[PDB]
This record gives structure tokens, sequence and C-alpha cells, in this order.
């Protein structure tokens, strides 16, 4: 008598599913030895190179000059890198990226990251280059939590908690990827939808005109009304709340969702408006929904938030 | 990093070489050369006659000891440790059995080693064997310009010989380019331009099928295809719809330009960002527009999983050359097997004789020949890791019973193979229960012996035979190093009885399989049967290239011909488990659907005849269909265009296991060429499929145009739901319009 419950992680692109699966791996699963950490040192380097290439291209598109001219050269050096071929991280590329990150010109471009595509945790790495550039850098566990690796396929992870075994199914959150989702819609005990609170002022990678949060919203509203989940529980993680905390100061919610008329520059007011868009006034779903504000990079926040959700699920079984 | 094929200066500069013959005992001081592209080796010998060798036919290059010596005294005098250190030998042919040897003496010192080492590199190069359709046309061109008469010119009888599929229609093609069309004449390399070889091919072989594809894209104004039309075609038809837009992003506009700059005959379109029909026709046979990605052909499988998780390329009675009861036993096969990416070869060892005391390999005292062990062990030590740095499993069927001959056998192994021979277990992997079988990575360049254990038993460790009782008993003892060999019909009995117990066995232990004894002409069973249940060492007869063996060496090409393909996810995971006869799709396993419409073919035969094409699928029983066919075409083998309905493969259960087999056949049943495409990696869209011979070498001229649609499965009933997930914003917006309209009516 060892029960096995199947949990799906769903969500739009880059909402934080695979970041959650790592937290599950740290809390309950096997965790990261030094040999496991080392596996990502490559991936950290590739993220920095991908970051600055995408920022350089923006400088052209958005037509922003490089304050200092000697950084025009540096930009050319890096832009010609093949990022898939990155294994080490040495000069002149180190100082190239530093000298750039210091450039008042390209710092203007970072502030306008909203208009183009620049993955989150870009600033986490570039502010900490010297630690990463070092000739003996072992990645820290947060470095492994920040790392961005686009996910494709349908990867089932098992987890041995005391009472039960969870089989947590990770998936891709791009538009193409949802045509695969039907091949994990059997015997589902619960869904765990991830919405990225930061993406109210952002457009999708796969569609340039459409707003990420209109997608994440509509996707959730549709999916909970599907016949497969007629007897499945729906946990809604609103992730990336720390990013909101920073962004809501400058990017005003009223400008992208006109229904909002709570105060400006308020983190709390903004997040609780969103919550209502997802759950409230849905005629096709009258099941209860269990929300949760989260920060998948923040480990303590996840141990608390999930060691609750464990109960909520088992309790219904 | 997969480099493209690059000829070093020396090999175009040339080098002086003396061609010599074992049989008729001949000699010409010739200067060897390779063309810059690296298609052909060619030399000018018998009274100025240029003779060529197709490098894609080359099977091995040997120098020094391994370069065969001229055992005749008269030849040995004419030529002369130093003398053999400049001997070269080029082995080639269309399969392992029917090889051809060519010998050379380098006049200047140590250039033979430079030459041998570089011809091997060019021959094996993967980019070359999967070159673009357009490059394979440059091959045919480069042939004509090489093969010349004594006074340099290009004979016109060649140009008619090459495309001898409508000789009176060839005549008229040439005249229109301003070239010679009469059989008795020749053409100056001065004025046989590639530009002009291209224009010739256009007038000769007209493309109604491509005219179809342009208006079918959409261009009432037939002269021009604009930048976006191209980009939309490339993204919305040539792109594989099962791929992520972040990992494999779509073609940008600035990127789409570069393909116009690249493939353009007409500058009127180039300057104004358009494209001609012959620029579009150039793209279709282009380097970008291939059927498979290099990713697929590359060596980029995960090579750190345990040995029990990989399909291993395996030979049965390697020594045999055709028949099982009567015929040769060859040392040549052990090279031609291991050179072909095989990783398991069988050595049947029998006790020596009183006068001498050397063991010999042969077939169960029937009426076949013998060969000395000593040489076979050194044939294997030469070729073991010449085409793959991953381990070899020597399958000793030992019948030698004498501790004198048994100890030499263990000494021969330890001396010949040397440190490559895995003599004792590693640090990480002790021989105890619960320990997983070491990964291929962890055994790079090692010789694993498979013999019965309790001197030869000293060498045995991770591959040890045991008399199979049941899967229950094999799970009871639980040891990965123990493994079992199953005769065809014995493995077949397990398949219908306990196929699920089998996949579980193979998740930990190795299981070899070989053909039954009734197949005395060395006939091959279908290896997919046992691959389906995770069997690794599925052994086959390499002397026979029937539909089974054509498949084997076809699928094993992938992962850089290392001879190791990784079993699927669910056939490797212990926590997971499924049934190989599932007539319905599996949860956790994203199924696929497939469409295969055959459009046309180019330069398929050397004569007028009808042709037909077979499209078959090889995987799990339910995946497998193999009876689709075209109707034998009108009756001309230049540019036949089939007008047929797409062959449907709507429900592919496990798509990583499925392999498609496109194969062309002449009216009557003769083989033209085939190709093995893996269903998981194939692309969608209009694509050429450059054909191959039975031993999987690239035939140059013949090729097929086929339209593929490789999409994910959606049960018909659940289609509505699927489409709302892909684009929900449109789905919800539509419902909002309805609620919006009925707002006023309710109150
Ligand atoms: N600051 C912050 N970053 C996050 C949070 N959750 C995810 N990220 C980052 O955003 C990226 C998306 O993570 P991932 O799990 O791959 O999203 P998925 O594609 O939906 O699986 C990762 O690089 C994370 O570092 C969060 O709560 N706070
Ligand atoms: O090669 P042939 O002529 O078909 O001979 C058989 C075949 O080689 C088997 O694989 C072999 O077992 P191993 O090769 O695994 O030793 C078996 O002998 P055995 O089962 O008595 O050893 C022979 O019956
Ligand atoms: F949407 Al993902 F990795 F799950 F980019
Ligand atoms: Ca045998
Ligand atoms: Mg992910």
């Amino acid at each position: 008598a060892r029960r096995e419950l199947k949990l799906l992680l769903l969500g739009t692109g880059e909402s934080g599913k695979s970041t959650f699966i790592k937290q599950m791996r740290i809390i309950h699963g096997s965790g990261y030895s030094d040999e496991d950490k080392r596996g990502f040192t490559k991936l950290v380097y590739q993220n920095i190179f991908t970051a600055m290439q995408a920022m350089i291209r923006a400088m052209d598109t958005l037509k922003i000059p490089y304050k200092y001219e000697h950084n025009k050269a540096h930009a050319q050096l890096v832009r010609e890198v093949d990022v898939e071929k990155v294994s080490a991280f040495e000069n002149p590329y180190v100082d190239a990226i530093k000298s750039l990150w210091n450039d008042p010109g390209i710092q203007e471009c970072y502030d306008r990251r909203r208009e183009y595509q620049l993955s989150d945790s870009t600033k986490y790495y570039l502010n900490d280059l010297d630690r990463v550039a070092d000739p003996s850098y072992l990645p820290t566990q947060q470095d492994v939590l920040r790392v961005r690796v686009p996910t494709t396929g349908i990867i089932e992870y098992p987890f041995d908690l005391q009472s039960v075994i969870f089989r947590m199914v990770d998936v891709g959150g791009q538009r193409s990827e949802r045509r695969k989702w039907i091949h994990c819609f059997e015997n589902v005990t619960s869904i765990m939808f991830l919405v990225a609170l930061s993406e109210y002022d952002q457009v999708l990678v796969e569609s340039d005109n459409e707003n990420r949060m209109e997608e994440s919203k509509a996707l959730f509203r549709t999916i909970i009304t599907y016949p497969w989940f007629q007897n499945s529980s729906v946990i809604l993680f609103l992730n990336k709340k720390d990013l909101l905390e920073e962004k809501i100061m400058y990017s005003h919610l009223v400008d992208y969702f006109p229904e909002y008329d709570g105060p400006q520059r308020d983190a709390q007011a903004a997040r609780e408006f969103i919550l209502k868009m997802f759950v409230d006034l849905n005629p096709d779903s009258d099941k209860i929904i269990y929300s949760h504000f989260t920060c998948a990079t923040d480990t303590e926040n996840i141990r608390f938030v999930f060691a609750a959700v464990k109960d909520t699920i088992l309790q219904l079984n | 990093q997969l480099e493209p094929p690059t000829v070093v200066e020396t090999l175009r500069r040339g080098s002086k070489f003396i061609k010599w013959d074992e049989e008729t005992s001949s000699r010409n001081l010739v200067t060897l050369r390779v063309d810059p592209n690296g298609f052909f080796l060619y030399w000018t010998g018998p009274n100025m006659e240029v003779d060529t060798l197709d490098i894609s036919s080359i099977r091995d290059t040997r120098t020094g000891r391994y370069a065969r010596l001229p055992k005749d005294p008269k030849i040995r005098e004419v030529l002369g440790a130093r003398l053999e250190e400049k001997l070269m030998t080029v082995v080639s042919g269309p399969d392992p059995v029917n090889t051809v040897f060519l010998n050379f003496m380098a006049v200047q010192d140590d250039t033979a080693k430079v030459w041998s080492e570089e011809l091997f590199k060019l021959a094996m190069n993967i980019l070359a064997q999967n070159a673009s359709r357009n490059t394979f046309l440059r091959k045919a061109y480069t042939k004509l310009k090489l093969q010349v008469n004594q006074d340099g010119r290009i004979p016109v009888k060649n140009i008619l010989k090459m495309f001898s599929a409508d000789k009176k229609r060839v005549e008229t093609a040439l005249e229109s380019c301003g070239l010679k069309f009469n059989r008795s004449e020749s053409i100056r390399p001065d004025e046989f331009s590639l530009e002009i070889f291209e224009r010739f091919l256009n007038k000769l072989c007209l493309r109604p099928d491509i005219d179809k594809i342009l208006l079918e894209i959409g261009a009432k104004g037939k002269p021009y295809l604009t930048l976006e039309q191209l980009m939309d075609f490339i993204n919305q038809k040539q792109r594989d719809p099962r791929l992520n837009e972040v990992l494999y992003p779509p073609l940008r506009p600035s990127q789409a330009r570069l393909l116009i700059e690249k493939y353009e005959p007409n500058q009127q379109f180039l300057e104004r960002d358009q494209m001609s029909m012959e620029g579009f026709s150039r793209y279709l046979g282009g380097e970008e527009n291939g059927i498979l990605p290099l990713e697929a052909l590359d060596l980029s499988t995960d090579m750190t999983q345990p040995l029990s998780a990989y399909f291993i390329n395996s030979s049965h009675n390697t020594y045999l050359t055709a028949g099982q009861l009567a015929g040769t036993s060859s040392v040549e096969m052990y090279r031609q097997a291991l050179l072909w990416g095989c990783r398991c070869v069988e050595l049947d060892v029998w006790k020596g004789r009183p006068p001498e005391e050397e063991p010999f390999i042969t077939h169960g005292f029937t009426m076949t020949t013998e060969v000395p062990l000593r040489d076979v062990l050194e044939a294997i030590a030469e070729t073991a890791f010449k085409t793959s740095p991953y381990p070899v499993i020597l399958s000793f069927e030992n019948h030698v019973d004498s501790a004198k001959q048994q100890a030499k056998m263990a000494e021969y192994c330890r001396s010949i193979f040397g440190d490559a021979l895995l003599i004792e277990p590693l640090d990480k992997y002790p021989l105890a229960p619960g320990v997983p079988l070491p990964s291929p990575q962890d055994l790079m360049g090692r010789i694993l012996v498979k013999n019965k254990k309790r001197e030869m038993s000293t060498l045995v460790n991770y591959i040890e035979p045991v008399k199979f009782k049941s899967f229950e008993a094999a799970r009871k003892r639980n040891k990965c190093f123990e493994m079992s060999s199953f005769v065809e019909t014995k493995a077949m009995e397990q398949l219908t009885k306990s196929p699920m117990e089998f996949v579980e066995y193979n998740k930990q232990q190795l299981s070899r399989i070989y053909p039954k004894g009734t197949r005395v002409d060395s006939s091959n069973y279908m290896p997919q049967l046992f691959w389906n249940v995770g069997c690794q060492l599925v052994a086959l007869n390499f002397q026979t290239l029937d539909v089974a063996m054509q498949l084997n060496a076809g699928v094993f090409e992938y992962n850089g011909r290392s001879g190791y393909l990784l079993k699927p996810e669910f056939m490797r995971r212990p926590d997971k488990s499924f049934d190989p006869f599932t007539e319905v799709i599996v949860d956790g396993i994203v199924a696929n659907a497939l469409r295969v419409k055959v459009i046309s073919g180019q330069f398929l035969s050397d004569r007028k005849v009808g042709i037909y094409v077979e499209v078959d699928m090889f995987g799990l029983p339910v995946d497998t269909r193999r009876k689709y066919r075209t109707r034998t075409s009108q009756g001309n083998s230049f540019n036949p265009v089939w007008d047929e309905e797409p062959f449907d493969f709507p429900k592919v259960v496990l798509p990583t296991l499925a392999s498609l087999r496109i194969a062309a056949f002449e009216e009557g049943g003769k083989f033209v060429g085939h190709r093995i495409l893996p269903v998981s990696a194939i692309r969608s869209g209009y694509h050429y499929v450059c054909l191959r011979n039975e031993a999987n070498q690239p035939l140059c001229l013949p090729a097929l145009l086929i339209y593929t649609e490789a999409s994910d499965y959606i049960p018909d009933d659940h289609q509505d739901y699927a489409e709302a997930l892909i684009n929900p914003i449109k789905h919800v917006s539509l419902m909002d319009q309805r609620a919006r309209q009925l707002a006023a009516l309710i109150g």
C-alpha cells in the first residue's frame, strides 16, 4: 500500500515549471552534489552569451548608441559567437562582456527589455560575472536555480515523499508544445498551472502582437473545463512575484489591462486583480481553485507553499 | 564538430606512385590525385588513359604491414621495412563480400602514410555521404571532366553513356547549349563550364512537378517568387511542426535574403529581393533543404547510459562469405564488419592438430574452409576502433579443449589486442549484484570477450553467457554481467509468450540473438522483431544484404556509425513499463502521424523502363505497414512524375522506434536504390531523397522528390480540444463575442 498520484505541471512559456521541478528535486528528491552542479557550468556560460547577443541585436533594432566607442568592437566580438559551442569562459570574452555591461548605452537597452526578448535572471548573472569568470567557478545552487534551458517533450519525474509518491509531469509551454499535452491526460489526480506575474507587460516569443498574460489566462480558463479533469484538483501557482515587486514600480498595470483601477505602484493590489481574471466569472468551471503566490527561485517559499499543497491534494484522496 | 570534406594540398599537387598487380603482374609510374571537392581518386596510367575511383565506394586504406605485399618474386624485384613503409592499398566495393584491392608504391618517402591517412578521412566523412542533391550533381559533372582521352578532351560518348535514358532526346539538349552532339567527337574542358552543364540538365530534364509547386505555393505572376513567399514556404512547409520555436527558431527576414544571394542565376531578381524558378529549383536540392538534420547523423546520442540500453550492431558467423554449409571462411569479413560499424563479431574456435598446435576458425565440421586464429585476432585489432571509438564484443564460440592451446589463446588476446583487452573490472563497476553495466563512454576503445567462465575465463567479465532458465530466475539472481544468447525460434517463443518480461530483462541484462540453422544460405530474420523488446545484440549475416540487413546497416549509420543506438525512454526506465503490442497510443509517449506522397524522380536508370516505389514503416507490430506502392510509371526513367494519393501512416505509436524505407524498383523487380529515414528525425516538406545501394553507399545520380508531413498525433474526436490549446486567445475571444451578443437578451 504505497499510493502513486499523478501531477501535471502546466503553463505558458517560461512561467517556471522546470524551475519548480528543481525545487522538488532539492526539497524531496536527491539534490545537487558538486558533480551535479558542475554539469551546469557550461549552461551558465551559454546563458550569459545568449543574453548579450540578444541585447546587442536590440541595440540595432531599437537604435540605441553605445556610449563609449571602444565598446563597438566588443559587441562585434561577442555577436559572432556560436552559443551552442560555448564550453569555457575566458578572455577576451570576459572583459568584452564586462566592458559592455558597464556601457551606459547598453544599460539603456536593458531597461527596455520589455520591447524585445531577454530571459529573466539575465541581471543575476551579469552583476556577478567576476565570480563566474573566475578560473575555478563552481556554480552555486541559486546559479542552478536561475539557469534557463528551454524544455521540450514530456518528462515524468517521480518523487518519494513520506506518505505518497508523486509523479510530476513536466512539459513545454510554447504554442507548438500543447499538441503533445494530450499524451499525458490520463489518470490525472491534479493540475498545477503556472502563471508568470511579471508577463502582464510582455508579448509572447511565438507571437509578437499578442500579450503573454492574455494567453496564460485563456489557456487556463479553457483547460480546466476539459473532460479529462472532471475529477482532478486545480492548484494555481502565480509565480515570479518578486519580479512584479520590482516591475510594478515602473510598468503600470493600468496600461496593459484597462479593467484594473486599483492603486498604481502597488504590488499587492496588482497581483490580486490578476488572480480574479483567472478564477472568477468562469461558467464552465465551478470546482474550487486553490491559488498560491510563489517564487520558484526562492527555495523556502516553495517548501512552505508546496508542503501545504501536499495536504490539499492528499486530503481529497 | 562535424567538419566538411577538405582535400589537403598534397593530394591535388599529386604524388608519384607505382601501381602494381597481384595477378597479371603490371606496372605504371602514375601520379595520384584527388579533385578539390574530394569526390574521386584518379590516376593517369595505361598510355595516358585517366582511370577514376569513386571515393564513396572506398572501404579501407592500409599502409605498412596491413598494406598487402606482392608475394611474387618478379614483382618484388621490380619494386625492391622501408620498402613496405611506403606501400599503400585501397580497398573498395559495393558490399563486404565483393571487394576490390588496389595497390601503390610511393616513390618518395613517407608520403604513403600521409596519403593513406587522408583518403580514409575523406571516405568516412559524414557530410559527404549526406551531401546535397546539388552536390551529387556536381559529382556527376566532376566525373566527366576527369575522364578524358589522351589529348585532354571530354568524349561525347560519355555524356550519352551517363544519361543513356533517352539518347535521341539527349542529342537535342546539347545542340541548344552550343556544344557537340555527335558520338564521334569531343569537347574542350575550356568550354564545358559548370554553368553550362547546369543549363544542359535543365533543357534535358524538364520539371513539371516544380512548376506545380510554385503556383501551388501561390504566384499567378509566374516569373517571380518574392522574399516573403519564400520565407512563408520555408517556415510554413519546410519546417518540422514538432519542433520548439525557442530551440529551433523560424527563419528571419535578414536570413532569408542570404539564401537568395546564395542560389541565384538571374541578377534581375537578386537586386530586387525576388527569386527565379531555377533559383527555387536550386534551393530544393540545396544544402539547407536536406531531408534530415546533421544533428541526426552526428554522434550526439547520450553515450553515458549503461551498456544494456543501447541497440548494438552485431554479426553472426562473421567469417562466412555466403553459404552456411559450403564456401569460404574469410579474415577479410572481420575487417569489413568492424569497418562497417559492427561491434559484435563471432569467432567459432576449434582444436588444432598434432603436428602443429594452432587453433582455427570454421563452421561446425561441415564442408567450409579454415583460417588461422592468430591472423583473425590481428585483423580485429587493426579495424576495431578505426571507424568508432566505442567497445567491441568478441563472441567466442569456444570448442577448444586443451590447456596448452587454451593458454596461447589467452596469451594471443593479451599480446595482440594488448591494453585494449579488458582484462579485469574497473574501480566504479565491481562484479557484484545491484551494480549497473558500465556505459560505452566508460569503455572507450576496449575489447570485451564473451566466453564461458568458471585461461580464457580469466579474460571474461561484463559479458558472460549463462544457460537461460526464465526471466523470473534471471531477476531472482539479478546480475547485469550475466547474459544469454537465444536462437531465432527460441527468442521467437519468448516474444509471443512473455514479451513484457523481456523488455524488463533487457533493461538490465544483455541478450544476444542469432538466426536459425535451417537458413543454410545465411538468410536473415527481421531484426526489428527483437529490437522491439529491447534486445541489444541482435546478430545478423553480413554476407547477405536482403531487406533485413539493408535495414540494419541503414539504421546504424546514425549516431556517427558508432554502432550504438539508444533504446527509447520507456524501454530504459525501471519505474516505467509498457506493452509492445499496444494497438492503441501510450500515455507519456508522444505519438506521431505521417504522410508520404511521391512526386517524381530524376535519372533513376541507365535505360527506358517503368519504375515503382515502395514506402514501408518498420517499428512495433502496430506501427509496421509494408505494402504501399506506386503504380509502375508511364515508362521513362528520366523524369517520371507519379500522380498519386499520399500514402498514409496516421497512427505511429512509438515514433523513436519507427524507420521509414523509401525504395525504388524497376518494372520487373530489380533494385535501383533505397533510403532508411528515422521517423522521429525526418522533416516535412518537399525534399529530395538521394538514394543508396544495399550496403547503404550513396548512389550518385538517382534521386526522388517526395513530400512529407510529419506531425503529432491527435485522436480525431479530441481535435477540437487540441486546437484551443495551441491558440487559446482566438478560442476565448470567440466565446466572448457570443456572451457579448447575448448580454442584451438576458438582463
Ligand atoms: N526571479 C524569478 N525568476 C524566475 C522565477 N521562476 C522562474 N524564473 C526564471 O525564469 C526562467 C523560466 O524557468 P522554466 O522553469 O524553464 O520555465 P518553463 O519554461 O515554463 O519550464 C528560469 O530561467 C528561471 O530562473 C521566479 O519566481 N522568480
Ligand atoms: O553458429 P552456428 O553454426 O549457428 O552455431 C550455433 C550458434 O553459433 C549459437 O550462437 C551457439 O551459441 P554461442 O554462439 O552463444 O556459443 C550455439 O552453440 P551453443 O549454444 O551450444 O554454445 C550453436 O548451436
Ligand atoms: F515553457 Al518552457 F522550458 F517549459 F520554456
Ligand atoms: Ca558460430
Ligand atoms: Mg522548462
